[PDB]
Parts: structure tokens; C-alpha cells; sequence
């Protein structure tokens, strides 16, 4: 839900 | 961690997992490299919780609308089939399954939904969808009923929803319009408002799934319902005499399902890449392979030159042709998913009578087109402006210039040099940030900005 | 949207673009592949804008100064040219297409100003800027004038800038640094000052432009003009008797034209890279093919050695790398830009009497006039978003829509021009009212200017301004 | 067009109007002038409506909560009692009918619910809302219920939610803040949360409505109801034992009802002002003319010191006192309709299931604060500002400085004597207008913005 | 919020506000209705800040020039005089307090500037500015100096502006045009060049103020100031033995001091506005009222007939109506405001040579300065409502808040001094960085201002800018 | 509904 929200976007921060 | 030297594969339990079991036990016999073929529920889902971390299967099967989204993640393997394979599938199946110019996993078969019906109880099924709520009431006087189909998913419903003008995303000019969402429109209104319809009016009832609906077609309870290529299968083992049709036509207009294509990518993090691409290469999309499946539950057209030729003789694989003929295929873009959520709440909304249609297909409006992040997205650029402005009307060709991030960060005007620190994002993408920490960016020697900004410190607001 | 299957090739109007068409032709003719020539107006400002997003050529040619800014923002794919490729072109001229250690075009010539003269008119050419006034006052009394070149690009007028010790970045340790910047220096104020004196007494007029200079050497009428390689050409066509030759000496001081190399660059976002590498490597940088584009408009000494060695000999080309040698290869850092923006401010102010010299060339030295167009445009920007985020409100969270009314619509969007075209439906003619303010010229706001929004819910591409007229 | 020579009077169905149409007939006798009392549905809504337009009637009846409401739209005549008279009304009655300074009504009476129950069926009733659940399976096991009232207004659902820190609109330094609304606090959510609770145990049903509760209470079915002093009267009637008192509590709490001064305001547009003023004056406001209405349906505390004196006596008065001094008076501001309105929406969806309490409240949170409004209004103060900022750029003593006027419309900066002229609102407090045509505003040859500015060309945009 | 059942009074610092509570002593003794005299720093910009909304002191007290510009806000009530009461005052007092053919405050008293000298140090003073840096030379010889008076107020240099031709806004037709401003003619020209002349030549200090001015007069330092009624109480407890006389000429010419008229208006918020009608009218507006404030600092020459009938016979303020009649009433158009703060700023800039007379009195001219402050504080005033927008948005339709965390909160508003202080909750200490720019003043961006959010989700009414530093 | 509230707005609007 809002775990895997938070989740995809830390992936994004990372290589960004 | 993927366990190194073997492979572990995601399928979803509707399609034919003791068949590509089989195919695993010929790999097995021949290289001695196990193969576990499993069968997670919510697998779409699961997966890039899983495949983000470093973890999961070493392949995954569904189809290719969700793998965009995998891709832009950067949890797909990119995969490197030549020229000589790449001819022995249908280039449109290579279409679905190319993101940003590259492959990013490997086509399997074609889906479409058509209109399944008993022919001992409707020797001849209605050719439009409005004669059904008649028909419905013969059958009830029967004992029976018309129309029985899983109205959990929108998958179902879109065919209807489709037909008269409904759609996901805009396509124009060689791409999709994300910011184009036809969820709303008149046409889209009056499928739902005729799916919602029936149910008060008691021809449906809101809770039906996807077992209750295919176990009453297989015990003879109802006269039809919609699915796709792997259900005949139990269909063939049940007694029903059944017939695969064209769907029935709305305000004279074709159904129009989303045509997906089944497909098999290879997680970023396993260190079994080739393992993996030498059994998916030689020993499933293999005529031998394919057919292993295939007589577990049916594939539908197949993505394989030399297998397809036969199953096109099939009248019922011709019927999932028509169908996805009138359909599109579905856009590969990651907002597919935000899409497909957007619209399951209003069907269920809708059809429990929480939401009206019109007030249920405005919220899908909002959601799936993003507009929330849109309107914050333009607060945010033309705040970045302002300080712009504020900063130049105060006041030479060593700084780097103000830059709006994808994250929604104002880098301000900057000294060549230093490194710059501004608040974690207020919202992001549905979540909400610690404020209190910062993100950092530095502001090289030479006037530009660094390439990466460091993200880190920015962890999410939830649970207690 | 770049279409796939063809090349689109941006190159300046003042270059050999028929030349090229004619290499273009030989392509298709092996490949079946449309190679499309182009040369609008003003294409090193407007490629920037549509590669941006991912619109434009899959090639684009420009002196390589403009390339490091490109390629810094991610607009050029990198390249991939073999050994035995490099080898083929000259160390130096690959230099100038680097960035950030990766190489970013193919270089194809290089270029610099000369002193072009009327051999009738003038037997021995002056050495020196000062004896320049005498000249045109003997000139005068023949109905004729000295000296006439483009007033209106910074490019001409920086070889005198320069001369006496003005300086864009100053360049040590391997590296330019951007905080030392010689646009307002003593050497930089005594050129231009040459120049606006030659203005003031009438020597020349701070309105002339290239095609002004071009047309009044060409037909006789001034002894002397500076241009580069690819003004040659229409020279040969016009009767003129004329000469290439040193650029005159400012006090002493040789003039120091800022060293350009024509370079192509492919589009990042062009699905045509391989194609475009084909074109360029196997057909445009061959004898053949920089033949065929000379032929047009003369190149310069080309970064190609073979075809070098040919046209090293010719006397022209020997001037064209003399000046070269007193001057510099301009840099191809990010800020060129900026710098090139100023300096064009600062010559036509002070040419114009607007500022005075030391008052332009402070401006330039402080980045005044990028800062200030900076400031007007982040205001349009921000008003702008504005307009969309009350729109977007609007429309998701406001009183129902009409359910008869339009479901597409273009969006509230700035243009290039500084208009921010309002929401509109699908097929609209859209009318907005002409800028108050555009590029230092101020126009009548009360006509109006035009757009359509498309039937799919796309802004149209072109933007009618026919109706703009200013004060 | 109000007949001239008459008295036109309206005033709510569940009020003595039997009573007051007698004071008619008082009136009528001594000056020969008919009086007319009627009671309209919906009142509180019909009279703004005839009102705005100069007809309807010449005296409304209506808590004072909604006067400010007229008295800002202009509807009610400013009344002009001397000392004399004002000194024989308590004045805290006098404070309810203040609007900006101005007395806008006479007051009559103060209301406050209480608890009724049935003396029999419950000779101890519950002094806290966390018992009535195990209550009402007793009563219910003798084919009864514990509880019944109006669950379609919310001001009989009110004194729960306000009972653990729910509020309307905060009250700092003089003023109601209209944008501090405490309708989603912890309090508001714990009350409704525990509202809703009672009906999906079935201790209650969300259809319940005043008619259904009152027949319930006075046929001896259900032992406890809510309601005010209007209702006595009927249960006098009815069979039933009955008790009136204090509210029950919550979580400790005492419950928190919403006080209301009913009141006589009379219409701008009348031309018999004097004639309502003295039937008002001399006829209602005496002890025979606030008896004869009484004695036809109580009226709670009145606001006649003469009269008061002696019901004060009463214990059911006390009852109806104690209440009262546990919660607060209404507030008079224009914003509780938009407050009513938003809380009656929360606790329907929240009783039927059709919202969540969390959904719910929100919703009603966003609504009572005019937040939309709110969030519209900084855009086009933004937008404004800039607008001034581009053009003093760009750039004496003889201009009309930019305004943002009440409407939303920028002004811009305009030259002495021009007529400016710029299209009406795209939006305006719930209604969108008509944008192609415009409004009108002179600049005056002083520099200084006319007064009044021209909107009568900006229409709404209704219905097909 | 303005309270109920007392007063609060506004005046100038400079004028007698203990006095005039003396006379609120009196009100209070018979009425038992405390009232307060305040006099804050700058309350003529700063009532306009508060009353407008709904905030402030029941009675205001000011010049009548920026009374227009409140009543023209909406900021005052009408006042209600009856017919008795207006032919107890001057009837061309009444004028100066009407707009828009309404009276809006209560006259008090007629102020103009005098000259005022020290006859020990000079029996004879001087009848003409032209002789005033010679004079100073004499002085300089004996450890004194001729002249000083406030120069960061436009009010006292004003006299010598128009003394030759300098003037506001001309009045014809029975009105002001405000499109003739006469700030930047020859005769203002000449007034400020003498003044900024008397600088450069060091016979005074373009830093001098109100009470380096009135120190040094009053320390027989100086022999001569220029300054109202209110500053002859001062003198009388220094020793100086000083005479108030007309102002000195300039070029011939008198010098031509703009009259105020000290008037009382009435807030129109005020929930007290007939306890203050009997405050002014019955009390302060007496033989008594009057005597208590003049006993404290001088009014001039006062509204009442009955009290100016005594009063007129003091030479003093025979000097002072002598001077009120060679210059002008001040208008009391809205306009004044931005009028004064022209000036302000092109006397200042020229004084400290920040400007040159011609380019400060142009900027006045055409009203650059506060188009200037206006801009900054658009910008300002634009992103603070998007900072608004922001958190309106996330709070009415992002994701669900925490049910735990604050319900109430401070919303994001701009203060008076350009800082925006952002949504807070309830209770919190805020920090915001010290603003980049204040008053023509650039401070220090890295030291910090503090604003509590009160305990009921309220602005405090104090912001702490203590540890706001400039360069 | 929404002509009352059309209806109280041309009010205020007659009244600015
Ligand atoms: O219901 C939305 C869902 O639709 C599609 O999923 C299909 C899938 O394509 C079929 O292979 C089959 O398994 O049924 C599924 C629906 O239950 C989309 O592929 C999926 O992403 C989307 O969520
Ligand atoms: O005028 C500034 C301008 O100078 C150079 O442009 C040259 C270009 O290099 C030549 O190829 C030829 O086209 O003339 C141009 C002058 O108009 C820089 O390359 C350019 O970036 C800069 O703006
Ligand atoms: O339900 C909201 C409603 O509450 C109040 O109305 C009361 C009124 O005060 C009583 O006299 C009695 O008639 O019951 C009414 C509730 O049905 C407010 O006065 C009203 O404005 C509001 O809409
Ligand atoms: O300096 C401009 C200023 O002049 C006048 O202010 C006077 C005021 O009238 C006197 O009462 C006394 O207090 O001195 C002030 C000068 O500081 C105008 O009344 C005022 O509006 C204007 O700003």
C-alpha cells in the first residue's frame, strides 16, 4: 500500500 | 539474495504452472540446475516489493503492461536475444515487451477476453449487451441466470466500459499522453452506468469474483461468462457444452478489451541471467515447451511463429483474435498500474452504491491522471521562479543556475563550489517526508550541478 | 517526435546546406533513407528548446562553443567513432568536441575571420585598425567606404575587443575559470571605444548586419569587409577582384578572432543514432563529401587530413589559419552562452550611443542584461504555473464540469515568446495579446497574436505573430 | 410584493403556531389588521430565497444561528426597541440577535435538548452513553429499544460530538474564527465513531427520523428520545411516565448541545414594519401573548424576565437550563449554514455506511472551513501580485493601484478615468460563472477605484 | 480587537502625550473610562497596518495630509459634529479634515515650521539662506556652527524645495492634479543643490537628525534650528535664550513650509466611537483640554477660537502663523503618502551623494523608489500565498495527517517587515531567517527572527528581530 | 441548492 509507495520512490532518491 | 544455481520463476495460478513445471524438469534432467515454478498471490505486487531489494525469483511471468513499470525501477534484466531468435516470434509481441528502445523480457502468448456461453441453455447468445437484463429474466425463471463474470477486477469490466469511447491514456504524436486520461468521458460513463445498472436491478450481484463466477458456469448455473484462453481448460473437464465468442456490442459499438501479451522477465539481481536465458530461449519458447503449458491451460495465440500456425486453427482461438482485433494492446507505461488501481475502486465504489458512477469515474479521473501531484508540481515551479526573481532583483558567471528536481527540491542559484542542502520534499509521489532532514546537492568548480543529489536522509511518515 | 527511418539535419543559413543536400542525395540513394537539410533562424537558441523535449534533428551544426553547454544539459548522444577514424582527422580539431572527457560531435572544420579586401579599390590592404579613418575619408572623396562588416553579432567585433588584451575566460592550470572574466578590462574598453569612434565620425553605421556588409563588398561599393570561409563563395559570383588577408593590428597588437569548429552533433533523443553515425563517418567526412559541401560554401581548413592537404595550398586558407594562429579556440564551457548574450548586448548599446562604453562593458562584466531577461522570464514562468495550478483546481476538485461540453483540451502552456497560452478546448483558434516586451523591443499590445489548439488536444506547433508590430 | 394592510408571519411546524395564530386573532380584533401565521417546510431555506427578491413574508421565526446570514445578504430589517423594552428581555437573548453592532431580532426563547426517556420502562435512566448499548439489548428483549431520535439533523446528533472536544468554529479575541473548525478532531472523530457503532450494532437505525422517534417515544416502544421543549407537549398527551433530563456523557464528558434563541426578524422588503414591530412589541412579547403560544407547545426559557419568572419553576426548565449551561450558544456568523449543511452530509454517510467517520469528517472539515474557497483565493492573490510585479518592471502619481476585490477579480494598476473592465470570476463561492462576459470598474479622474463595481453581466452556469 | 469601555490614544512622540493624559485622567475621574496615551515610532504607517484590520486605538492623532488616504481606505468614521460645536473652531481648520465632502477627524492645532536661533550667539539672525555658509564660517571660529535641523525628514527641508518654485501637486480648478507634480522643476532643483552645497562645504552633516539637531540647539552648540511649536518646551528647561522668527529666503524668495493641521480621527472599527466623541469634543477640545497639552509641548496655534484668542499674542506663534501664511496647507489626497516618501528618498540620496540632485529629484519625479519597494514586496506578498496555497492543498487533499499529532495551527502569513512565516502548530517557537533587505538596508541572512504561535493557534502580536544585524 | 447559491452570490454582487 503505502509501504511499497514509500518503497518505490527510495529507489527513485537513490539513482536520482 | 537468489539462491546461485538454480532458478525460481513467478507465475500467476491461472495460467498453466504444472506445465512450465515440466519444462522445468526437462531443464533439470539435462543441466541438473533445479527449477522451482511457484505461484504467489498478488504476484504483481509482490514482486517489485521483493525484486527491489536484491531479492525474489530469477524469472517472472505476467503481462507486459505492469513491466514498464518493473523496467523504469530498473529491476529488469535487459535481454539479449539475437537476430535468429527474434525472428522466430511475431514482431508485435517484441513491441509489448520494448521499453525506451529495449527489450526487457521475453513475449509469450497473446491475451484477450471473449463472451463464454453455455449452448445446451443459449444455443445463440445476444449480440449486444443490451438484451442481456431480458435474458437474465427468462433464466431467473429458470433457476438459473444470464451473466456471471468476475466484476472484482477491471480488467473484466473495461471491455464495457471501452466500447463506447472509454480509455486509459491518450495516444499522440509516437507516445502516451500520461496526462490524457479517458476514465470520465460520456462513453466511459455510460458503460459503468450500464454495468451498475444491472445490479440494482438485481441481473448481477457486486460480490461476485472470480471463483464464484467460473464455478458456476462449470456447474451449469449460469448461461455465460467472460474470460479468457486459460479457462477452457476446466471448462473442457466440466460437463458445459460451450461455445467462444465475439463480446457483445454496447450503444453499437465493438467491445474493446486490453489485449495483453504474457511475458517473462529476468530479475536484475539474480545471478543466474544466462541459466535463465538459456531455458526460457531453448526449452520454453520451443514448440515442445509451449505445448507443455498449453495443455495445462490454454495460452491463447501464442508469441512463436512455428506453434501459433497450428493454434490459429482453433475457431476459439480465432474468437480471442476477434476480440483482440476491436481491443487495444495495452501501453507497457509505468503508470499502468496507478491506472488500473484508479479504476478497480471505481467499479467497487460504484457497484456497492458507495459512489455514484459519476462521482466513482472523477476520483479514477484524478488518480489516475496524477492531477494532485500536477497542481503541487506547478505551486512548486512557480515558487522556484519566484525565489529566482527575488534573488535577481537584489543583486556573476560562476554560479550554477536554480533547477527544479524530480522530486519536487527548488535547487536555488548557487556558489561554484558549495554544497547546497534543502528540506526533504513535504509529499512525494503519495508520501509524505520528515521535513526536519535535508537533501544534498553540490555545486561543482565549474559551474554546474553535481549529476546525483544525495536522497538519503529523506525517510517516509507512517504508522503510529 | 523525431521519425524514425530519415535524418533531419540543422545546419546555418550562411553554410552550404545545398552541399550537404547533395551528400544527403547520395545517401539515399545507397541507404533508401530521406536525409532532410534545414536551416532555420536563430538554430543554436531554438535547438535547445525542442531537443529539450525531445523534439528537433537527429544533427545539428554549430561551431563548438555552443556543444559543452548542450551536452552539459544531456542533449547529444556521445560518440563512437573507431580508431582508425580519429586517426583520420586532426588531434586538435577532436579537442574542441570534448566534454567532460567524452566527445560529444564530429568535428568538421575549423573556422576564423579574415580581412577581405577590394584588390581594385585597395592594392595593399592597411595593417592596422588606426589608419583606418584616413582611409575612409580618401575612400569618401571616391564615393566608396573602407570598411563594412556585421555590427550585430559579437563574433565580428572580437577580434579587435581582443586584440589589445580583452579576454572571455582566462584559461590556466588546463582550466577556464569562470570568475575571471576580461570583458571589461583596459584592453577590452580600448577596442571598443576604436570601434564606436569609427561610428562617430561616420566612418561606419552601428546599424550594419551581415547582409548590409556582404551586399555592400560584393557589389563594389566598400574596399574592405571581415567574414569567414563560407562568404567567399557569393565573392566569386560578384565581379569583385578581392583578397583574404591578416586582420589588422589594434596598437601594435594583433587581432585575436575567437577560433570556431563547425561541428555535427547527434540528438540524444534522435531513434536514428546509428543512421546519423553512418552519415556522418562513411559519407560526409570523406574527400567526396566535404567536396561536395565546399563546393557550396567554403568550409575552412577541414578537420579531415586528406582533404586538408588539398586545400591547405590554397592562399585564402593560408590567411584563414593565420588569424586562426594569432586568436583562440573558443571555449565550449556551459557559461559561452551567457558570455556571447552580453558581449552582443554591450556592442550594440555602445555602437548605438544607448550606453556609454564603459558602462556596456561593466554590464558585461556583471552578467546585467542575461539577469535581467532572466528575471522578466522567471516572472512569466511563475505566472504562468500559476494560471495552470488554478486550472488543475478547478478541474479536479470544482463544481462538475459540463457532462455535454469538451472532454480534450490543450493545456495552460509558456510559449518561447513569453505568452502563456490559457486552457482551451480541442480545435479552438486561440487569441492572445501581442507581448508588451521582446528581446529589448517593446511592441503594441492591443492586437493579438495566435494559436491553435489541434483536434487530439495538442498545441498546435506554430505560433502566428504576424499582427506583433512594435512602437 | 408583500400585501401592504396585513401581517404575513412564518415559523416552524414543530413550534406553537396554533398558539401565535390566537395573538393573531388578538391583534386582528383591536386593530383590524389579519394576520396570517403559515408554516412552510423547509423555512430556514425558503426564506433567503423569497426574501433576496422583496416577497415572502413580513416576520420569519428561527433560531438565531442563521439570522447573521440574512442580516449579511440584507434581508432583515434593522428593529428599534428603546431601554424600556430591551430592559424586560434577559440580556444574553439581546446578545444572540446582534449582528455587527445591530439588533436583528426579538428574541423569545432558549432552547436546549435534553433526555426524555419512559419512567416505567426506565425508572434510572443511564447517566453515560456507554451503557445504553448493553440497555438496549434488554429493552430489546422485551421487544423494545433503548433509544430513538433524529439522526437526520445534525443538531440532534451535535451534543455527542461535541461532548469530547468537537466544536463549529473557534472563538478567540473577540471574534469567530471561520477558518478554525474543530469538526475532525480527535473529539469529533471518537463521538461519530461511537454514533456509527450504535447502528451497525443495531441499537439504532440510520432511517430514524423525527417522525419516527416522536411516535416511537409517545407510543411507549422506545424508553429514551432527545429532543426540546416543543416536544413535552405531545408526550403530555400520549400515555407516557416521562422524565426530562440531563444529557448522558461521554467518555466522562458532559454532552455539549448547540443552544438556539428562537426569534422574530422582519423582512427588509415589507412595507408593514411598524405593524410587525407593534404586534412583536405589544402583542407576542407580553405574558398572555408568550402563554397562549406556550400552552400550545412549550417554549423552553423565554426571553421575558415577567414570564420566565414563574416557568423557571418547572423542573423540566431546570433540565432544559442544566443542558444549556453545559454547551455553548450558537454562534450567529454567516458560515453556519455552510457548517450545518457540512455536518448533516458526515453523519447521513457516516451512519450509512456510504463514508467512513475519518472520510466523513474531513469531508465536513473541508466544507465548514471553506477551504477550496480558501486555497482558489491565495492563487488569485499570487497571480495578482504578479501581475503588479511584471509591469512596475517593465516601467505616475495618477494611477488606481491594483486590487484583489471580494469576488476574487484583479484589478490592475489603471489609469486615472479609465473604465476598466476585466471577465468575471471562472469561479465564486460554489458557482461558476459565465467567463466571456465581464465586469466593470472606473478608475475616477483622483486615482482613487469608484466604490461600487458593475458584476450584473456576470451570469451563472446551471442546468443543461 | 479593540476593547471595549476604554480608550486607546495614538500620538507622536514628540508631541505633549502627557498632557493629553492628564486630560484622559479628567475623562476617567467623571466617566470612569480608563484611558491610555501611546505614542509608538512610526504610527503613521503603522495605523494604517493595524486598523485595517480592525485593529489599533480608538483615536489617532496626525497632521491631516494622511488622514485622506485613511479615510479613503475605509479606516475612519465619520464624525458627527453638530452646529454649536463647528463654529467653535476656525472654519479653514474644518477644511482641512473634510473628504470627500465628509469631516473625518477633529482639528487640534495649525503647525508650521519657524526658524529658531540663540540671540546670545546671534542678536541679528540671518533674513536669507545665501548668507548662512559665511555665517558659519564666523561660528566655525568660535567653536560653534550656524544651523542644524533634522535632514531625514522631508518636512523640514521641504520650506526651502519650494521657496523658489518647488511644489507637490499644483491645485487649480479647486483641485490638486495629480498628474502636475513639481518635485523635479527648476526650483526644487536649486533648493536641494543650495542644501546639498552647504554639505559638500561642511557647514552641516548629512546625518543629522531630530535629536542630534534638537540636542545641539539646546546645548548652545548651534545658533540656529528649524522646528515646530512642540520644540519650544525643550528650550524653556535648556538655558538657551532663543527667539522663533520667519524662515529665511531663498534666492528672494520665501521659503514656503508645508501647514499641517494636528488633527484626532476616530477608528472605524471602534466599538467606543461616542466615548470618544465626548473625549474630543467635551474635553479635549476646551480652554483646559487644550491648556494641559500646551503646557506640556506647544500646540501652535490651536483650533479653538476662545483658547487661540490668548494664545495668538505669544510672538512665537505670531512667527508661526507668519510662516504658515507665506507657505501652503498640505493637500490630504491619498497620493501624500508616496508623495512623502519621494522625497524622503531624494533628499537623503542627494544629501549623502548617493545620487546626484538631478538623478535624486528625477527618481521623485517619476515615483521609481516606492515602485521599486512596491515590486520587492509583490514578490514577497506572491510567494507567501503560495507557501499558503502549499499547505492549503496538502492539508485539504493530501494524505490523511497524523491522528495524533496538533489539530490546531498558526497559518502562513507575511509580517510587516517582508518575512514569511510559515504554517506552525500551536505552541511552537519559530525561527526564520533574518530578512536579505529592509528599508533600503541589506542585513545579515544567517542569524535568525522569532515568532511564537500562541497557544490557541494565533500569531503573537511580537516578532524578535534583536539578532537582525546589518553589514 | 445551487440556485439558491447562485442567488445569494448576485446579491453580494449587486451589493459590490
Ligand atoms: O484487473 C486489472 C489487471 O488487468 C490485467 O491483469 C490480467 C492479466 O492480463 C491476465 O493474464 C489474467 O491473469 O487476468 C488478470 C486480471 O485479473 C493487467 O495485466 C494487470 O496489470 C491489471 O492489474
Ligand atoms: O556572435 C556570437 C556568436 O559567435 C559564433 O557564431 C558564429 C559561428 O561560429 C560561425 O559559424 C558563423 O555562423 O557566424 C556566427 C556569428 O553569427 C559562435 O559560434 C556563437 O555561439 C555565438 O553566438
Ligand atoms: O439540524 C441542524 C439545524 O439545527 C438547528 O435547528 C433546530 C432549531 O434550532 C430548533 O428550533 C428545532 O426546530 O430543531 C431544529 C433542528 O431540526 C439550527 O437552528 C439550524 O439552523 C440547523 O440547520
Ligand atoms: O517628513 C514627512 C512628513 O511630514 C509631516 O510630518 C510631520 C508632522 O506633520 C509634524 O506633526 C511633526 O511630527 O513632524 C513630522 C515630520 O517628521 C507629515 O505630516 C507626514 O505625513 C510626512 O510623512
Amino acid at each position: 500500500n503505502l509501504r511499497a509507495q514509500a518503497a518505490a520512490n527510495a529507489h527513485l532518491m537513490a539513482q536520482i | 539474495k537468489i539462491e546461485e544455481g538454480k532458478l525460481v520463476i513467478w507465475i500467476n495460478g491461472d495460467k498453466g504452472y504444472n506445465g512450465l513445471a515440466e519444462v522445468g524438469k526437462k531443464f533439470e534432467k539435462d543441466t541438473g540446475i533445479k527449477v522451482t515454478v511457484e505461484h504467489p498471490d498478488k504476484l504483481e505486487e509482490k514482486f517489485p516489493q521483493v525484486a527491489a531489494t536484491g531479492d525474489g525469483p530469477d524469472i517472472i511471468f505476467w503481462a507486459h503492461d505492469r513491466f514498464g513499470g518493473y523496467a523504469q525501477s530498473g529491476l529488469l534484466a535487459e535481454i539479449t536475444p539475437d537476430k535468429a531468435f527474434q525472428d522466430k516470434l511475431y514482431p508485435f509481441t517484441w513491441d509489448a515487451v520494448r521499453y525506451n528502445g529495449k527489450l526487457i523480457a521475453y513475449p509469450i502468448a497473446v491475451e484477450a477476453l471473449s463472451l463464454i456461453y453455455n449452448k445446451d441453455l443459449l444455443p445463440n447468445p445476444p449480440k449486444t449487451w443490451e438484451e442481456i437484463p431480458a435474458l437474465d429474466k427468462e433464466l431467473k425463471a429458470k433457476g438459473k441466470s444470464a451473466l456471471m463474470f468476475n466484476l472484482q477486477e477491471p480488467y473484466f469490466t473495461w471491455p464495457l466500459i471501452a466500447a463506447d469511447g472509454g480509455y486509459a491514456f491518450k495516444y499522440e504524436n509516437g507516445k502516451y499522453d500520461i496526462k490524457d486520461v479517458g476514465v470520465d468521458n460520456a462513453g466511459a460513463k455510460a458503460g459503468l452506468t450500464f454495468l451498475v445498472d444491472l445490479i440494482k436491478n438485481k441481473h448481477m450481484n457486486a460480490d461476485t469474483d472470480y471463483s464464484i463466477a467460473e464455478a458456476a458456469f462449470n456447474k451449469g448455473e449460469t448461461a455465460m461468462t467472460i474470460n479468457g484462453p486459460w479457462a477452457w481448460s476446466n471448462i473442457d473437464t466440466s460437463k458445459v457444452n460451450y461455445g467462444v465468442t465475439v463480446l457483445p456490442t454496447f450503444k453499437g459499438q465493438p467491445s474493446k478489451p486490453f489485449v495483453g501479451v504474457l511475458s517473462a522477465g529476468i530479475n536484475a539481481a539474480s545471478p543466474n541471467k544466462e541459466l535463465a536465458k538459456e531455458f526460457l530461449e531453448n526449452y520454453l519458447l520451443t514448440d515442445e515447451g509451449l505445448e507443455a503449458v498449453n495443455k495445462d491451460k490454454p495460452l491463447g495465440a501464442v508469441a512463436l511463429k512455428s506453434y501459433e500456425e497450428e493454434l490459429a486453427k482453433d475457431p476459439r482461438i480465432a474468437a480471442t483474435m476477434e476480440n483482440a482485433q476491436k481491443g487495444e494492446i495495452m501501453p507497457n507505461i509505468p503508470q499502468m498500474s496507478a491506472f488500473w488501481y484508479a479504476v478497480r475502486t471505481a467499479v467497487i465504489n460504484a457497484a456497492s452504491g458507495r459512489q455514484t458512477v459519476d462521482e466513482a469515474l472523477k476520483d479514477a479521473q484524478t488518480n489516475a491522471a496524477a492531477e494532485f501531484a500536477a497542481l503541487l508540481h506547478s505551486l512548486l515551479e512557480a515558487n522556484c521562479s519566484l525565489a529566482l526573481a527575488e534573488e535577481l532583483l537584489l543583486d556573476p558567471y560562476s554560479y550554477c543556475n536554480t533547477t527544479l528536481d524530480q522530486i519536487g527540491t527548488c535547487w536555488p542559484r548557487s556558489a561554484a563550489g558549495a554544497l547546497v542542502e534543502r528540506p526533504c520534499p513535504e509529499y512525494f509521489n503519495g508520501v509524505k517526508y520528515n521535513t526536519t532532514r535535508n537533501a544534498y546537492r553540490e555545486c561543482l568548480e565549474n559551474g554546474t550541478w553535481a549529476s546525483k543529489i544525495n536522497y538519503s536522509q529523506c525517510e517516509p511518515i507512517l504508522d503510529d
